[PDB]
């Protein structure tokens, strides 16, 4: 999972 | 993070790359810290009189956890050595310890207000 919340 | 003593509301913005403060009802709004802020996620406060410090975590190109006064004056860096993806902060008020996590090195750590 990418860390960027969006 | 809300300030239950000063009646203020703090939040960190990833898109604006700022740390902002406002009243509990949101009447007045200003940008507190924007100088060296790149990707702020974590945020915690210690409003008890005598400490009056705030903490936040940044996962930019030089990730760090920084401490400053809740008015943003005495800005300093406490943890900069073994972090890659600082994600989430919290404060243990009775013992005056700050708990922080990392999503890349996958750990949970706690430390005092001065980073030692
Ligand atoms: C923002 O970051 C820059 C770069 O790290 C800081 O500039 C450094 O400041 C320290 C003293 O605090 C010096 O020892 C370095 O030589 C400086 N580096 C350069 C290339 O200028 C700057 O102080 C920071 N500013 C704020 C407001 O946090």
């Amino acid at each position: 999972x990418x860390l960027x919340x969006x | 993070a809300v300030d239950w003593i000063g009646r203020n509301l703090y939040w960190t913005d990833y898109a604006l790359e700022t740390i902002e403060v406002s009243k509990i009802d949101g009447s007045h709004r200003t940008v507190l810290i924007s100088k060296n802020v790149t990707k702020p996620r974590g945020l915690a406060l210690d409003p008890r009189m005598g400490d009056n410090v705030m903490f936040w975590s940044d996962w930019g190109h030089h990730p760090r956890i920084e401490r400053a006064s809740m008015d943003g004056t005495m800005r300093t860096v406490i943890v900069q050595e073994k972090i890659y993806w600082p994600c989430g902060l919290s404060i243990d008020y009775p013992n005056r310890l700050i708990y922080f996590m990392d999503a890349y090195l996958d750990y949970i750590e706690f430390c005092d207000y001065d980073g030692h």
